[PDB]
RNA sequence: UUUGGUGCCCAUGUCGCUGUGGAAACACCUGGUUCCAUUUCGAACCCAGCAGUUAAGCACAGUGGAGCCGAAUGUAGCUGCAGUGAGAAUAGGAAAGCACCAAGC
RNA sequence: CGGUCGCCUCCUAAAAGGUAACGGAGGCGUACAAAGGUACCUUCAGUACGGUUGGAAAUCGUAUGUAGAGUGUAAUGGUGU
RNA sequence: UGGAGGUAAAGCUACUGAAUGUAUGAUGGCGCCGGCGUACUGAAUACAAUUAAACUCUGAAUGCCAUUUAUUUUA
């Protein structure tokens, strides 16, 4: 069967996909990717398939559920003065530790 | 002599749906208006343009009209409205 | 308890047999399925209510329906009216039917044989599809119109054919 | 013909205000909508009256 | 006769059958070939006709082979009809024969009586003929 | 959910090895007189 | 540039085969303590973490096996023996790239 | 006399559209309060093997396949997460 | 200048039917102690040629649609 990874990148293809074809709006996408021991967010742009900014583990981030993935970026956000972007679920449903970082970006300035 | 077929098999006939290519590309269109009308999707809403679900295929915003091949094998014919110089 | 036994020894026995650097390589199971259905009949004869109380009293989880692919209805087979029942067993409920099954009623005709020849489709499959349920103990009395086995299938994550046959031989299974 | 199409009322009105297509041979219990009417220009419990 | 089994449709076009050959111009496992030098139309009957004389004269080594095939039906309205009203019946059908077509392919067997037995097999056939040697 | 399983001791005459791990708690001492010792194709 | 995420175009981008790597990561994995879940199964989803893993997904070398693509010569049909020039077959290539992001750099 | 008269799909129809006859194929005078909407999960028909009543496949598990699966309805187009 | 397109032509292991010879044989029948030479029927795995308005994995020209450019126009 499948690779229980390509799962994810289905899922975000047919939700990208949806969007894009019915986002008539221009926002910025906050994407949301949550590996095995990790998690990891971009603030992606379409229209141009450029990146606006990116927080991961590879990036600043301790050992690694942490509230301290979401208004890292809100503020670099803000200061590209957007504030009203259109969020992504990701491969994963919209609980959890996503949940916290929905919270941190909304808390910030955001709205979305 | 006369004396021929009756009761003769199907001769009925529907009427013609005027489909086709409304619009082409090279001219000016006014936003909301229609740009093509098929049975099916053998035109697929691209970019600016709005597909009512009773194979409708209006234009959605302004500018002009270009038609771009997709699919597997340049098989589909995206219709998109390329916005106006700014 | 015969998973300790099982992967402390006869895990590590079967990875030295054929030398292997991956552990995760060798012949193991992780995941059983056992079926049931009723195409003798699908008049409401000890049926849809038999099967739950068997496999309640049988397995570890509820019963779950689900209809046939296709409408073949030669033996009487329309209108949906799902037959049968599925479980997809894991975890440690895998390994308690798995010791029910192997050493505890079994052994109770004289000629059981077991079925070790043509049982493999190529990708490490196993079956055994017996004809009695009463053949265990742990049976209800007077709730069956006529008694019938449960086949199971046992799959692996092993393609190979002959790691199915070390996994067949390791627990003793009949030749 | 084949009547099939019946109407609805709202019962803070108890006037004629929808038309709804309810045919009577799989369908024996009545609809209890919950519909906008125009003179309590807000949502109200319809029932069923012909 | 070779009737079609079972066929979609009971009373299509015929043929436009001017032009060139759509194929069968090549000779694939006869030693002498009939080709033809315009295209008609073959019926049925004739085809049976050509094929039981040229095997009674045939010997007992040689193999012959057809290129062509009926696959085109007719109508034709019983007599004292007026033109009009519907389609008639199927009679017969009609094989389509392009110009430069080849029909009969022959081997295995001496040439002479080959090319003896290929004219007296053609002069059944509506069309003028042509003898046509075998293709390395 | 489903009813709860456990294990009693498991009795037999020709075993004097009990199987008690996990069946059921429906049922009270699970016995069963014939074993794979005495069967051949459940031996060595 | 090593690798992970990554969008564009959708089998000259793939299917499939043999070997070498995974430091950091990505996937496996220990489990269901709890958010959550299953037409029932921590299968799937979700939670806190690594004893081990290159076996598996991913890549790197080869493989024209499959599939795909396909020039030159001429070629019916075409508009007025002159332009027009396909399909089939064939040399023959092809183990994809184009962009973006954060580290190892 | 026979049949036909309204509407829908295809071919006739000659690569925009339309374009006939008593030309060739067919059907419709409908169903669903969910077969609608949203969010989410998820995806062929068959082929081959394995096996209790069970042959030719019933039920299933697994490789398999590139839509011959489905699409309330006659056909076309369309749709492979 | 580009596209909207399935038309003639060609194609039928690219479908749907139809359909020709070469090649091996499924499942049945026949003789047979666990298998058989199979005089038999003969799924299709590859090779060579075909046929269509309701077959199309492909694929023109003319023609139609608007602007770029020139000319006649008060239609």
């Amino acid at each position: 069967m499948k690779t229980r990874t390509e799962q994810r990148r289905l899922r975000h293809k047919r939700i990208v996909k949806k969007i894009r074809a019915t986002n008539h709006d221009n926002r910025v996408v906050l994407m949301v990717i949550k590996s095995l021991n990790h998690i990891s967010v971009q603030a992606w742009d379409f229209s141009q398939n450029i990146v606006l900014a990116s927080s991961s583990s590879l990036a600043l981030k301790l050992k690694n559920n942490a509230k301290l993935v979401g208004q890292d970026i809100a503020d670099k956000l803000v200061k590209l003065k957007l504030t009203n972007v259109v969020f992504d679920t990701g491969g994963s449903k919209y609980h959890g530790r996503i949940a916290a970082l929905a919270e941190a970006a909304r808390e910030r300035g955001l709205n979305f | 002599s006369k004396k021929g077929v009756g009761s003769t098999k199907n001769g009925r006939d529907s009427h013609a749906k005027r489909l086709g290519a409304k619009k082409a590309d090279g001219q000016m269109i006014r936003t909301g208006q229609i740009i093509y009308r098929q049975r099916g999707t053998r035109v697929y809403p691209g970019v600016n343009v709005g597909l009512g679900s009773d194979d409708t295929l209006f234009a959605l915003s302004d500018g002009l009209v270009k038609y771009q091949k997709f699919g597997p094998k340049q098989g589909k014919t995206r219709v998109s409205v390329v916005k106006h110089k700014l | 308890n015969l998973k300790a036994h099982y992967q402390k020894t006869i895990a590590k026995e079967l990875q030295k047999s054929f030398a292997f650097s991956s552990i995760m390589q060798v012949p193991r199971l992780e995941k059983i399925v056992i079926n049931m259905g009723v195409g003798d009949a699908i008049r409401d004869s000890k049926f849809l209510e038999s099967a739950l109380n068997e496999l309640h009293l049988i397995s570890g989880q509820k019963p779950v329906a689900t209809k046939a692919k296709n409408a073949i209805s030669t033996y009487k087979l329309r209108a949906g009216q799902l037959i049968g029942c599925k479980v997809t067993l894991r975890g440690e409920r895998m390994w308690a039917f798995l010791e029910k099954l192997i050493y505890v009623a079994l052994p109770r005709v004289r000629d059981f044989r077991g079925l070790s020849l043509k049982s493999f489709d190529g990708r490490g499959n196993y079956t055994i599809g017996i004809k009695e349920q009463i053949i265990f103990p742990e049976i209800v009395y007077d709730d069956i119109k006529r008694i019938r086995g449960f086949d199971v299938t046992l799959v692996t994550s092993t393609n190979k054919d002959s790691e199915a046959l070390a996994l067949l031989r390791a627990l003793n299974l009949p030749l | 013909a084949v009547k099939r199409s019946t109407r609805l009322g709202c019962n803070d009105c108890r006037e004629i205000n929808y038309l709804t297509f309810k045919n009577v041979k799989k369908n024996p219990e009545k609809l209890a909508l919950n519909k906008f009417c125009s003179r309590c220009r807000k949502v109200v419990v319809h029932k069923e009256v012909k | 006769m070779l009737q079609p089994k079972r066929t979609k449709y009971r009373k299509p076009h015929n043929v436009s059958y001017e032009g060139k050959a759509k194929g069968n111009s090549y000779v694939a496992f006869g030693e002498y070939g009939l080709v033809a030098t315009k295209g008609n139309w073959i019926d049925a009957r004739a085809i049976e006709s050509a094929r039981i004389a040229i095997s009674k004269c045939l010997g007992k080594t040689g193999k012959m082979w057809i290129r062509i095939f009926p696959h085109m039906s007719k109508t034709k309205k019983p007599l004292e009809v007026r033109m009009g009203s519907g389609k008639g019946n199927p009679e017969f059908w009609v094989a389509v024969v392009k110009q430069g077509t080849v029909m009969f392919e022959v081997a295995n067997i001496p040439e002479s009586q080959m090319i003896k037995a290929l004219t007296r097999a053609g002069h059944k056939l509506p069309v003028t003929w042509k003898i046509l040697k075998r293709e390395e | 959910f489903h009813f709860p399983s456990q294990s009693v001791s498991f009795k037999c005459a020709s075993c004097s090895n009990s199987f008690t791990i996990e069946s059921t708690l429906k049922q009270k001492e699970i016995t069963i007189d014939i074993c794979g010792k005495c069967h051949p194709f459940y031996i060595g």
